């Protein structure tokens, strides 16, 4: 029921400006936090972005962060993220998951992502 | 900065057999970590999260265990549909860190 | 006022508090003087139009770690955002809150594991608001069939009456089981006193420690509940009609006998942690009586056998007529003795 | 004017200003050189590391103008955090905490943050310091500080302290892992040692946070118009934290208190044991030696002939008896 | 007219009456001084040390009207904290409390507070106090003190005599944790002798905070004879300074009786280590006390006789038993 | 737990009501009653004269004492108009403290306490009080009450009890009562202090037995204490018609004094286990010292033994000639071995 797409992966000339958008089903993506995950052919999973919707909350990634842009718009229900200024490492298969949050102890909590998208690819 | 280190970087093991995965962190992280299967030219799939706590709707034979800052992805009897690469996390900070990625196969 | 600002969230995020994720479920019972319903659906939205219903109506939400659904429930049923993060904070103690439109109780359910000797405590919350009552709990599995059953078959006068007095069915079933646990309990801290006397292992250490730890969780979790009984009974909010205020002092009067219950408990265990050393000295005891009683009878012997066992040069007894046989007899006429004389007390 | 303080050595004055557009830092000792800074319309913060020479804190207290009490609360280390608030300045008291996981020990350091116009003065005992982020935060402008006044430099300065008390909350989290699992693993002695020292820490760090809270809750709830309107929901944020803190600190008293108690009760239990040795080796070996005493009497009254196998059927009575005593204890389940 | 108190010592009238304008000091010594100072709009604040001086509390009750009965509550030592409220007046009484080195024992002293009008009258024996703060605030233009009635007064005397406790309880740390460096290396009578003395202690504090707490909450709700609001909300961090207290002197409780535990395991694995050597000692030295005892054994007809030369045999055997046995209580903690 | 019908016992016949105590030696009615000028106080043995107090318009206090008599309390009860059921409460002394609330009267079961030195138990009484319309019946087991101040104060005009209704003579003897529970816990508190001197430096079983009865003293008085301080509540939050709204005050004072009293008794109970703790500690050094010298002796003495069978085996083949004289090389040996056992021991800082 739940299910997550993604869309926009394509063939794109490095150091250009793309759109991907990532639609939400079975579920409202203002109660829940959305992250965009990059893996490279033969190489780990790299988490990159994470927006919660229901306030300002924006965090990228480390290496990437200020040359993307995460965002969400409710009225479609998805997510967006904005890449410009592509190198060429950023060629990968691009995740688009869910993430809920748990408690450990009074200061300390996590989340985990209980659903994955099927991820587009951007070379 | 923080970083989790996957040992090892790749096992190979028989069916139903113990397989463990250690996986250690830089810097403290009080227990939110998470292991994952990844089937190839699949999406991952979300194993155990709170470093002890098996997900919903999943078989027991993982388990996970925590000994001071260093967690241990463990398996009782493996099963071939076990043959994946498993991952760590880190959900301590905003900035989420994901493990070298061991795969186990035969 | 507002909700509190956890650091290493984005703020205002609601975040379940539990461990129980596996199920979730959605149960509405609208009920009459005449006719009913059992509208069990999963649907948030389904249920909704209820709020505004004019017979009494009982919703249940099973698995509250669905925190979409719960705010949802809360926002179109007007309920302030604070009332919704106790209602996810599993971590708390029984508590009541009145508000200008619907009541809030946060109480607590407990169950008892025979062979693993496990206090699971799953925290429970009510909303009474105009008609209709909302329920949150985390799991499958509750205390609450008889009212169902009541409800069902109209037997009693809970057909009869508002939502109030299903409020107070609610509570007067758990306290019933709170009645049941005890008993239980009861069970336990029998066989634990019995078993610590005959068997002292450290297991049986440590179950009576955890029997104690349980016992204080116990008493932390039920004297809130008094607490909580005397807020609902005093004061009668005007949410709660002035007829139904004799049922929740009954309810207070159970909450006490409650109390009183678990600190005889809590003593009884206690008690145990001293009986347990005492046991275990008596145990030491009954062993070093047979290294003593061993030791006083053959030591003695020993160094007289090491006393004419020598080699002197000289000839004092080694030829008397059967000395040896004369010093056996009287030797063996001293352990008899002796052994007579141990005879007294529980040594023997 | 007596100064208490353990930390002697250490002394250097740091300045930090800056505008919505510019910033300018300055290090120095002589305070010659940081009087001026009244005239800077735009909020600064001046640092002094050392605290030891009260002749430039009374100096610098003369100059801006502070209280005597709160100046010589100032040069005292053993206080209770407070805040007190004046028409001209502002007085408030915090602590900093390291504790290195190697070497156990939780020690402190006093701080003193006076805010009066728009500079913010800031009192440390000695090197070694937590605010580093907001020093980067201010000298690459990448937040919200360059927009507000020094109050908003106050917010941060106390939302950094905040920031590291989670920081040792984790750290004490792990040991208090560690602790458990060695518990449940394998006592000893110095793992009770570690079990106390580790309580004794909880509960200063539980004495030492509570003041914290009235001190946020005075410093926002009704606070004077000096804090400012606007910078009030920040102070609100920290005040939220701190309860965390508080809870946190409890939670972890309510894991430590029991940890030890089994093992507590589990002496004395091996006691019963080694009586079970010691007993069942003398009960073997008393009459043994005792009829090996008897044999070597030197009597020779008896004959001793060889017969047969008289020694042997020595040896086989000896090895009955043992038998015997053996199944004794199997059936004692000794 | 009866005086309870067994304290006869030093006696002092002092009068602190304090103002805008200035603050008067001129306590002196004259009884028929203090007459004049009653009309006063100002807060005047008296104070008798060494109420053993029974003509002059019965001569300054008859002139400012107290009851009789209040006066008679004024001479008890042994009275339990409380408030009674008058038109005239409001009386109050409460304890003072100060820890001492050497002998470990704390004591407590009566202090009677009458309020009336712009007037405040303290009624202590012992000299010594600890009112030293407020005297410091009045004398040195610190706080609201001055702005404000002799409801102020009141006030800063009850919260001074509040944090007294936190002064005693950073002292009673101090004893603890030199005991715990006691129970830590040498533990001995006298250790449990003053454990259980700072347990007898705690329970005391404890049971003096219950009517302090009592005496806040009776004060705090309505019924105010001269109090014209306004100062009530000051009446809500005493009350959460009182909580503190309790909170801090339950731990400190619970520490203690951790140490008190540790005390008794540390007996207990004293048996055991003694009943081990012991164990270890005559378990590995009696059997070959009886083989020594076997061998050369005394009949006609030896047959032993001589295998190989083998007393080194016997002697190998000895040693290998000997060693085996070693690293069976080696692989244990023997 | 619905309806209230006396309960039948099957040793009595079907309505007798039997007094449940084991004080019989004494029988006394003593009635006080008084107004804002004036006050009769009246002691007699017959009931009959206590009778017209009940329509009394002043304030009045009867108190009978000597409740084993139970033809006196059926004949009180019947006039007043008490129902049976509180007239068995009454006798049964075997009972917590509680409170019932009646259309025409409330009904209080109490308790008083004391402590005796040379016998350290303590002994309760049970005291009930009747509050109706302007007459408080008092019953009492035994004479001996802890109502001396209020009789000073209704005597000698003390206070503001004189002026008031008869809700604040109740309010007086409750106040009174729970005073007497303080100067119990100060009791208490002594005797503790006392027996902590000998469990911690006379180890007797006379020590066990009384800390232990210390002990079952202690949750006796807990189990007294609650139910007290709830009784106490319900009067405070609960205002029948017949404490006319004006003496609450009084009664949240006294829920104050009997929350704190319990919170004493709680504390008690604490000390009591942390000296049961020290008893054990104490007889646990004792043994030590004498498993100390035992060990001390086995050793210096048994591996001495063990060389000594070792070369004092006679067979043929052995160095049993003397080398250097011999038999002084191994007595050097024996006291050598004994010196270092001794040294090492003082190395262990124990004989
Ligand atoms: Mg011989
Ligand atoms: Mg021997």
């Amino acid at each position: 029921e739940v299910q997550l797409v993604e869309s926009g992966g394509g063939l794109v000339q490095p150091g250009g400006s793309l759109r991907l958008s990532c639609a939400a089903s079975g579920f409202n993506v203002s109660y829940y936090s959305i992250h965009w995950v990059r893996q490279a052919p033969g190489k780990g999973l790299e988490w990159v972005a994470s927006i919660s919707s229901s306030s300002g909350s924006t965090s990228y990634a480390d290496s990437v962060k200020g040359r993307f842009t995460i965002s969400a718009d409710t009225s479609k229900n998805t997510a967006y993220l904005q890449m410009n200024s592509l190198r060429a490492e950023d060629t990968a298969v691009y995740y688009c998951a869910r993430s809920y949050w748990y408690y450990i102890w009074s200061y300390s909590y996590g989340n985990a992502m209980d659903y994955w998208g099927q991820g587009t690819l951007v070379t | 900065d923080i970083q989790m280190t996957q040992s090892p970087s790749s096992l190979s093991a028989s069916v139903g057999d113990r397989v463990t995965i250690t996986c250690r962190a830089s810097q403290s992280v009080s227990s939110a970590v998470a292991w994952y299967q990844q089937k190839p030219g699949k999406a991952p799939k979300l194993l155990i999260y709170s470093a002890s706590s098996l997900y919903s709707g999943v078989p027991s034979r993982f388990s996970g265990s925590r000994s001071g800052t260093d967690f241990t992805l463990t398996i009782s009897s493996l099963q071939p549909e076990d043959f994946a690469t498993y991952y760590c996390q880190q959900s301590s900070s905003s900035l989420i860190t994901f493990g070298q990625g061991t795969k186990v196969e035969i | 006022k507002r909700l509190s600002a956890k650091k290493g969230l984005p703020p205002g995020t609601l975040v379940y508090t539990g461990k129980y994720r596996e199920d979730f479920e959605i149960e509405v019972m609208n009920y009459s003087i005449e006719e009913f319903r059992e509208f069990k659906t999963t649907d948030v939205e389904s249920v909704l139009p209820f709020r505004d219903s004019s017979t009494p109506t009982w919703i249940n939400i099973t698995g509250i770690h669905r925190t979409d659904v719960v705010q949802r429930v809360g926002e179109f049923f007007g309920i302030h955002p604070l009332v919704l993060e106790d209602i996810l904070n599993v971590h708390q103690r029984p508590k009541v809150e009145f508000f200008e439109n619907y009541v809030f109780i946060v109480l607590k359910m407990f169950t008892y594991d025979k062979n693993l000797h496990e206090l699971e405590s799953e925290q429970v919350s009510l909303i009474l608001t105009k008609n209709c009552v909302l329920m949150f709990q985390e799991k499958i599995g509750d205390v609450f069939d008889p009212v169902r059953e009541r409800i069902r078959y109209n037997r009693g006068i809970i057909r009869k009456k508002r939502a109030d007095y299903l409020l107070y069915s609610l509570i007067d079933a758990l306290v019933d089981d709170y009645f049941v646990l005890l008993e239980k309990i009861d069970d336990e801290i029998d066989v634990l006193e019995e078993e610590v006397l005959e068997r002292p292992e450290k297991e049986t250490v440590q179950r009576t420690h955890q029997l104690k730890r349980n016992l204080v969780e116990l008493r932390k979790t039920i004297w809130p509940l008094r607490e909580v009984l005397s807020s609902l009974y005093r004061d009668v909010p005007p949410l709660i009609e002035k007829e139904t205020v004799p049922y929740f002092r009954d309810v207070y009067d159970h909450t006490i006998q409650i109390a009183d219950t678990v600190e005889t408990f809590r003593d009884i265990v206690s008690g145990l942690l001293d009986v347990y050393l005492s046991s275990v000295s008596n145990k030491t005891n009954e062993v070093m009586k047979v290294l003593t009683i061993i030791a006083t009878i053959f030591m003695p012997l020993t160094f007289i056998a090491g006393i004419y066992g020598m080699n002197f040069e000289y000839m004092p007894e080694l030829r008397w007529k059967w000395g040896y046989p004369v010093v056996l007899a009287v030797m063996g006429v001293i352990a008899v003795i002796m052994v007579v004389y141990f005879k007294k007390k529980k040594w023997l």
